[PDB]
């Protein structure tokens, strides 16, 4: 099956955080599904679950700030978080859940237990809680010899994390890196993204990158010329 | 929450579980690679899903006092990542905790010489007031570096923000440096230095307003 995020990504302090999850390839109706989360210099924290008859359990540790649904209709998975704080800023991650029973003796003597696993998971969904806008990020191009250019877009100052960098959107699949990002002591983020080219393919072949700011949100294109 | 554990690569490791049951288990192995979906490794204890290397392999509960552990066997570059112990018992009730990670870390693999590319401020950005270089490490292990830059022959202390190495979809680091400086500023020098070193060798880029 496969899962994709999406999110708020900057959730202002004591307002409540809200993802969706949509899922392909398999019908929501005969699942569990979960939500995980993972905060900064912390471990993976279980949420809680829904059940194929909509019924919903969670981890006391949220504090029944958690509420965890369907739409069927959307095939959509969803999930607020009410009254959110620093702590609360997460990558958020929707996955699959199976029951199995581990059986050590009579059933009727109740002596059997049941334990779920995650089993398909989505890639999560940077959310950010701040009191501070979105800022766009603006992109500069960096111009283009072992028989190679560089080539690249300088992405300076947005907020929050991530941005989506691409080029050509495919045909450029490769050699391109995106680095990490730097955080700034202004707090604002810059990454930069290049590619590797042939000198010879300077001037006859055209290149920009697809910068996404979806928190921003922002959108931009730059044509990378010498 | 997070436990280092340090392997040779090639060799057999093995992460114990960090709770011990109190109780007949079902124990679950899960996979966690920084910027990446966590991958279900084992379930019930010894499962494997489809698609997860035999490499992977977990503790029977057969009744023994044995703890529940996780065991890869010819360890790969691939196989640093985060991992985390779901344990299931008896008389624990349910476990909503995953519990901590066993961050693990491959090491001797080869030296690798750093990538540098150095870029000179835009001419947008010069327009937009701003001036920034750019300077881009990478394909370099192992993962310690030494960014400097240099205007003319005197080495910058400041407007220098650069980023702390990690590790990039080939195995090998790669980090960023960042001098930021104002139009006149640039147009004051003759040139700036980008220098690397890493493990001994210094190797050094340079640009000009032009």
């Amino acid at each position: 099956v496969q899962l994709q995020e999406s999110g708020p990504g900057l959730v202002r302090p004591s307002e409540t955080l809200s993802v969706t999850c949509i899922v392909s390839g398999g019908s929501i109706s005969n699942y569990y599904w979960t939500w995980i989360r993972q905060s900064p210099g912390k471990g993976l924290e279980w949420i809680g679950y829904i059940s194929d008859r909509e019924t919903t359990t969670y981890n006391p540790s949220l504090n029944s700030r958690a509420v965890i649904s369907r739409d069927t209709s959307k095939n959509q998975l969803s999930l607020q978080l009410r009254s959110v704080t620093t702590a609360d800023t997460a990558i958020y991650f929707c996955a699959t859940a199976r029951r199995g029973q581990r059986i050590y003796g009579v059933v009727s003597f109740g002596e059997f237990f049941y334990y779920y696993y995650m089993d398909v998971w989505g890639k999560g969904t940077a959310v950010t809680v701040s009191s501070a806008s979105t800022k766009g990020p603006s992109v500069f191009p960096l111009a283009p010899s072992g028989g190679t250019a560089a080539l690249g877009c300088l992405v300076k100052d947005y907020f929050p994390e991530p941005v989506t960098v691409s080029w050509n959107s495919g045909a450029l699949t490769s050699g391109v890196h995106t680095f990490p990002a730097v955080l700034q002591s202004s707090g604002l983020y810059s990454l930069s993204s290049v590619v590797t080219v042939p000198s010879s393919s300077l001037g006859t072949q055209t290149y920009i990158c697809n910068v996404n700011h979806k928190p921003s949100n922002t959108k931009v294109d730059k044509k990378v010329e010498p | 929450y997070v436990s280092p554990l340090s392997v040779a690569l090639g060799e057999t490791a093995r992460i114990s579980c960090g709770r011990q049951a109190l109780g007949s288990r079902a124990v679950q192995w899960y996979q966690h690679k920084p910027g990446q979906a966590p991958i279900l490794l084992i379930y019930n204890n010894q499962d494997r899903p489809s698609g997860i290397p035999e490499r992977f392999s977990g503790t029977p509960d057969i009744n023994f006092g044995t703890t529940a552990t996780l065991t890869i066997s010819g360890v790969e570059v691939g196989d640093e990542a985060d991992y985390y112990c779901h344990m299931w018992d008896s008389r624990s009730g349910f476990s909503w905790s995953f519990g901590g990670a066993t961050r693990l870390t491959v090491l001797s693999q080869p030296k690798a010489a750093p990538s540098v590319t150095l870029f000179p401020p835009s001419s947008e950005e010069l327009q937009a007031n701003k001036a920034t270089l750019v300077c881009l490490i990478s394909d370099f292990y192992p993962g310690a570096v030494t960014v400097a830059w240099k205007a003319d022959s005197s080495p910058v202390k400041a407007g220098v923000e650069t980023t702390t190495p990690s590790k990039q979809s080939n195995n090998k680091y790669a980090a960023s440096s960042y001098l930021s400086l104002t139009p006149e500023q640039w147009k004051s020098h003759k040139s700036y230095s980008c220098q690397v070193t890493h493990e001994g060798s210094t190797v050094e880029k340079t640009v000009a307003p032009t």
